[PDB]
């Protein structure tokens, strides 16, 4: 019924409030407090190692929270566990980069770090300005389109319920989940009259690979850094 | 298929 796509609609928003790690009220009243060139001049002379440290803590924790996510969706618990490990595998990166475009401020190209927005000098360190810009752009290239929470709550579901990722046990359970998720997506675009959103949307694979790498290169190597 | 997420996500999915 109606009222039945419309339950699953506002349930997904749900588990994207709960799960969402800031809220983004906080968020957006916190746009004035910006790093000041002293504080900016201190994460630049950070070690790469302290940096992406930091970072890939930060990266980890989202990738949890994804996760907390996933645990809320209708059917997600109920597929088997090589399933839940296979669509989180190839999905979350993808969901915490989109995420992560709520904490953007595309006025004046600055995120939300650690208490404060700052721009791409900020992670100097890092020693990867080109990830660090084309993150930068998926970001901005999705917040110009104005998601509403419900969008993105709807679409970061879309990203980890898929039924063609390889190695699914049980691909037709996935395929039910999928569109039922869809068939409520396409409801509320349509009622909101915003169903041309969805064409507009920026890559974000290449991008989350690189940073599925990273966090995987640090856990690696940890041995040959400082106890974390 | 990283090998570095998937731990993260195995141990996340416990509890
Ligand atoms: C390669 C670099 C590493 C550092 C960084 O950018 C990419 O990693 C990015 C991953 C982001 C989080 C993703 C989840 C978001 C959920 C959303 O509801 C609220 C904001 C959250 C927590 C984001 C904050 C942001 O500062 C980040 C840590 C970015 C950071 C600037």
């Amino acid at each position: 019924s109606l009222t039945e796509i419309e339950h699953l609609v506002q349930s997904v928003c749900k588990s994207y409030r709960e799960t969402c790690q800031l809220r983004l009220e906080d968020l957006l009243r916190q746009r004035s407090n910006i790093f000041s060139r002293e504080e900016v001049t201190g994460y630049q002379r950070k070690s790469m190692w302290e940096m992406w440290e930091r970072c890939a803590h930060h990266l980890t924790e989202a990738i949890q929270y994804v996760v907390e996510f996933a645990k809320r969706l209708s059917g997600f618990m109920e597929l088997c566990q090589n399933d839940q490990i296979v669509l989180l595998k190839a999905g979350a990166m993808e969901v915490v980069l989109v995420r992560m475009c709520r904490a953007y401020n595309a006025d004046n190209r600055t995120v939300f770090f650690e208490g404060k927005y700052g721009g791409m000098e900020l992670f100097r360190a890092l020693g990867c300005s080109e990830l660090i810009s084309s993150i930068f752009d998926f970001s901005h290239s999705l917040s110009a389109l104005h998601f509403s929470e419900d969008e993105i709550a709807l679409y970061t579901a879309l990203v980890l319920i898929n039924a063609h990722r390889p190695g699914l046990q049980e691909k037709r359970k996935v395929e039910q989940l999928q569109y039922n998720l869809e068939l409520a997506f396409h409801h509320h675009l349509c009622k909101t009259h915003r169903q041309s959103i969805l064409a507009k949307l920026p890559p974000a694979g290449k991008l989350a690979s690189l940073c599925s790498q990273h966090v995987e290169r640090l856990q690696i190597f940890q041995h040959l850094h400082p106890i974390v | 298929t990283n090998m570095g997420l998937e731990a993260i996500i195995r141990k996340a999915l416990m509890g």
